[PDB]
RNA sequence: UAGCGGCGAGCGAACGGGGAGCAGCCCAGAGCCUGAAUCAGUGUGUGUGUUAGUGGAAGCGUCUGGAAAGGCGCGCGAUACAGGGUGACAGCCCCGUACACAAAAAUGCACAUGCUGUGAGCUCGAUGAGUAGGGCGGGACACGUGGUAUCCUGUCUGAAUAUGGGGGGACCAUCCUCCAAGGCUAAAUACUCCUGACUGACCGAUAGUGAACCAGUACCGUGAGGGAAAGGCGAAAAGAACCCCGGCGAGGGGAGUGAAAAAGAACCUGAAACCGUGUACGUACAAGCAGUGGGAGCACAGACUGUGUGACUGCGUACCUUUUGUAUAAUGGGUCAGCGACUUAUAUUCUGUAGCAAGGUUAACCGAAUAGGGGAGCCGAAGGGAAACCGAGUCUUAACU
RNA sequence: GCUUGACUGCGAGCGUGACGGCGCGAGCAGGUGCGAAAGCAGGUCAUAGUGAUCCGGUGGUUCUGAAUGGAAGGGCCAUC
């Protein structure tokens, strides 16, 4: 039967123009006041999935 | 051309791996699974995104955003699709009849993609700046 | 598509057994053993084609040594003399000559001695 | 494209695409193979160790008896046990793209014309429904193994054919690539050829 | 997909579209006109099945052979060359097949018709109360109580009643849509203990059913229950009269049958393990994976080389598995024969290959059926953004060098 | 002594990690502090002082809002 998607992965990843995946950075969720503003700013924008974990993401998201 | 003279193209059919048929085969005793582990086992292996136990990437990283229901009912049209309709008026109904947009599509946009040669009248559709310019150049008309 | 495998299996076994004719006991009667024996024989044969070359050279050298000494010269000295004299006769031939033609061998030895000194 | 007729010795114009294209062997082969696969029926089944009739109790205790460890009497490695990968009934029908099928037909038709195995005639009717008459007509036409393709459906012709195993009468709608390749010669009526051209385009 | 979900593992719609099939009615009720349509049972007539059946074409000569259906000649039938038998492979020898016919009787399904019950249409009405909601506890909806709509109810309550009420995914207003608390209803859908016909890139006696055979038997178990093994003489018994050895044996040798009995019922073929008889060569001073390289002699077969044996001699510690590493005194195998393990379906990606190409392809289904229709859909030709939205750009930011 | 640069948006380019990430960073825009000015300041001589995701809480919002207008809920930003 149809392959099922890993719904968590679906929530966390979105495919881009060539077939990458952007994702939201970790560590910008709670205790923030100790984190430096520069660090927070850098974490804020989205980020492409690296070469190492691309395969795993692909496995997770067969219909992405 | 008889039923015993036809033959496939070279490279069309390839040999099907048969595991575990002796030494010369190549895929001998073990069948390309190495020596006794979990992956070696029949039914063996670990589910998608399993990292030995490490919090897997699809969990490490935070969830984000929401899904728009209006996006499911929006659509994007091409100037080649402005020519693919019949007549000289591009409504939603006309586009749907043409089979360009989907049936449950309340909204559509004409984007500068491809090119429009014939004059067309885009009625009740959003049109991008490039597309509007292109249609006007073609000799078209846009109205709300 | 039930491919029954009697005929092929027996033919294969028979070929191995035939190859293992003349072996003591189950090594000529019982397939498992016969096959093991056949493989072993093959391995030995490969080894022994090499060893055959080695052995025959050894034999030739022994014979030549005996002959040369009978004509009053050691083998090593005789070979050196021949090399010096530019005689390219290989030692299979030298051994044969020694065994079957004493006059010829003696002549060769004389040549070697002269060349040596 | 132009096929001269046997009976009137008059030409008949046809499409170069349909009757004068190249022979794409790979495509034709795929289509014929597909036809064969479709024709097969595929009704069989063995019993898995699940389905083999017997109890599911352990033949002997795991340890102690010294025998090798057995779990079910229905094991595939046991005599009268299940077939390891027991078959089920399966559908061997391959899909063939419409265009691919049409192209194959076109190639076969072209090959026939080139090889002089397609014989076109104005009409191939028999007067009575009599095998003897059909046989005589075929002999007169020199033919023995033949696919008679007709435009309009003929009762006398079909009945006459029925008992000649080398002969087969078809309607132009029901031609098939394996049949065309198989039959030594193919005798098309003028209406039939025209219809085929219309069908194939 | 949207959603649900220790937001894990997993579960997973609906709206809308294409098809198959399409049938609508009745009571909460009385006045009128009233046997009025429909439905059910029951007789009768007709048609068409079903349960026995009838007819059903056309070939001989010759050779081989135990036997012709085979070879080689010359003919004939075919709306019949499906299939099965007959001394080897038969269109024409037999049974059938195509095709054309057949029912005293019983009965299925159609109409036609008679009888019985059944009640149509109009006007006026009436419009399902411990119910809908609610509180508490559970359950069902893709929906795990969550912001949770909707459905069911164990418990405690409890309306309005068309000037009315339900729903539109917390909730309110507006708008739209429908009328709960009473019923009936064919088709398209599911299945095969069983009956008939036909088919198979299904098996062919360790296979296929457990069971080709007197099998759910023998046997095992107190019992529920478990559960085998075991097919083949020959074309035809022509199954061996008679004689002989032997215990009025078993078994055998003649005889006879037969094409063949080394086809004799312990019966087609008749492998291997295993066990013998005969012949050649070797072997009783010689130490080990038993072979291999060299190699004398001896025997045989042909006119020296083939074959068989192998004195003596160099080298040489099986195989598998598992291991850093095994001759290992680590595992497994007494041997032989048969069987015994990377499959199948559906999704997805990449590679090859074929088709068409800014297009490609159809799914159910329909179909004088692998044709043709069917483009509902799906993938692609546009991306960016969480989204609104913008768009060859877009997002970020007040703005970007 | 005077102050709040213990700024906001970004950031060429590097370092270090299998990755999650972590680190250094001139310069640009806005707005400030000290200095006469050149200048310096995006915490502390540097290297420890820490905890992913989920699920919620609080505030803001030119996003969304299941007939429509709202609202709930969701998103985004800050934070617990
Ligand atoms: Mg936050
Ligand atoms: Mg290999
Ligand atoms: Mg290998
Ligand atoms: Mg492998
Ligand atoms: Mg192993
Ligand atoms: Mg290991
Ligand atoms: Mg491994
Ligand atoms: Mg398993
Ligand atoms: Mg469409
Ligand atoms: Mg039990
Ligand atoms: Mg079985
Ligand atoms: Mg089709
Ligand atoms: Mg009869
Ligand atoms: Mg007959
Ligand atoms: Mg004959
Ligand atoms: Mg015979
Ligand atoms: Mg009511
Ligand atoms: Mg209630
Ligand atoms: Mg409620
Ligand atoms: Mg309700
Ligand atoms: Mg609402
Ligand atoms: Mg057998
Ligand atoms: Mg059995
Ligand atoms: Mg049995
Ligand atoms: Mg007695
Ligand atoms: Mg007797
Ligand atoms: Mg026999
Ligand atoms: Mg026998
Ligand atoms: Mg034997
Ligand atoms: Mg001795
Ligand atoms: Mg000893
Ligand atoms: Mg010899
Ligand atoms: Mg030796
Ligand atoms: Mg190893
Ligand atoms: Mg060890
Ligand atoms: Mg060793
Ligand atoms: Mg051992
Ligand atoms: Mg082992
Ligand atoms: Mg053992
Ligand atoms: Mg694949
Ligand atoms: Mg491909
Ligand atoms: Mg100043
Ligand atoms: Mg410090
Ligand atoms: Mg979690
Ligand atoms: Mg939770
Ligand atoms: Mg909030
Ligand atoms: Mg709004
Ligand atoms: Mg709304
Ligand atoms: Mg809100």
């Amino acid at each position: 039967p149809k392959i099922k998607t890993v719904r968590g992965a679906a929530k966390r990843f979105k495919k881009t123009g060539k077939g990458g995946f952007k994702h939201k950075h970790a560590n910008l969720r709670h205790i923030l006041t100790k984190k430096a503003t520069k660090r927070k700013r850098h974490l804020r924008p989205k980020a492409m999935v690296s070469k190492g974990d691309l395969g795993l993401v692909i496995a997770c998201l067969p219909y992405a | 051309m008889r039923l015993n003279t036809l033959s496939p193209a070279e490279g069309s059919k390839k040999a099907g791996k048969r595991l575990g048929r002796g030494i010369g085969s190549g895929l001998g005793k073990t069948g390309g699974r190495g020596h006794k582990g979990q992956k070696s086992r029949s039914g063996g292996g670990v589910r998608r995104g399993f990292e030995g136990g490490q919090m897997p990437l699809y969990r490490r990283l935070p969830k984000f955003g929401f899904t728009s229901r209006k996006a499911a009912i929006t659509a994007e049209v091409r100037l080649s699709d402005l020519a693919k309709v019949e007549g000289g008026v591009v409504d939603l109904n006309t586009l749907k009849a043409a089979n360009i947009i989907g049936i449950q599509i309340e909204f559509a946009k004409v984007i500068l993609a491809g090119e429009v040669t014939t004059p067309v009248t885009v009625r009740g559709l959003r049109v991008t700046k490039g597309a509007r310019a292109a249609i006007e150049a073609a000799g078209g008309k846009i109205e709300e | 598509a039930r491919v029954k495998r009697g005929v092929i299996a027996r033919a294969r076994h028979k070929k191995i057994l035939k190859q293992a004719k003349g072996y003591y006991g189950a090594r000529s009667r019982v397939y498992r053993v016969a096959f093991q024996a056949v493989i072993k024989a093959g391995q030995y044969a490969y080894r022994d084609r090499r060893q055959r070359k080695r052995q025959f050279r050894q034999l030739w050298i022994a014979r030549i040594n005996a002959a040369a000494r009978q004509n009053g010269i050691s083998y090593s000295k005789f070979i050196n003399g021949l090399k010096k004299a530019s005689v390219e006769i290989d030692r299979k031939i030298l051994a044969d000559i020694a065994v079957f033609d004493k006059v010829a061998f003696t002549a060769l030895v004389e040549k070697a001695k002269a060349a040596l000194a | 494209m132009e096929l001269v007729l046997k009976d009137a010795q008059s030409a008949l114009t046809v499409s170069e695409t349909t009757f004068g294209r190249d022979f794409n062997e790979a495509l034709v082969h795929q289509v014929v193979v597909a036809y064969a696969a479709g024709a097969r029926q595929g009704t069989r089944a063995q019993k898995t160790r699940a389905e083999v009739t017997g109890s599911g109790k352990k033949p002997w205790r795991q340890k102690g008896t010294g025998r090798a460890r057995s779990g079910s009497i229905k094991s595939p490695i046991w005599r009268s046990g299940g077939v390891t990968f027991a078959a089920r009934p399966q559908d061997h029908s391959q899909k063939v793209n419409k265009k691919m099928y049409r192209g194959a037909l076109k190639s076969i038709l072209s090959e026939l014309v080139r090889q002089d195995r397609l014989i076109v005639v104005e009409k191939f009717s028999v007067e009575a429904p009599k095998t003897k008459l059909l046989a005589q007509k075929l002999k007169d036409m020199a033919l023995e193994d033949v696919l008679i393709i007709t435009g309009e459906l003929d009762e006398n012709l079909f009945l006459a054919a029925r008992n000649l195993h080398k002969v087969d009468v078809r309607d132009a709608t029901g031609i098939d690539p394996v049949s065309l390749i198989a039959f030594d010669k193919v005798v098309m009526t003028a209406d039939a050829v025209k219809q085929v051209e219309e069908m194939l385009a």
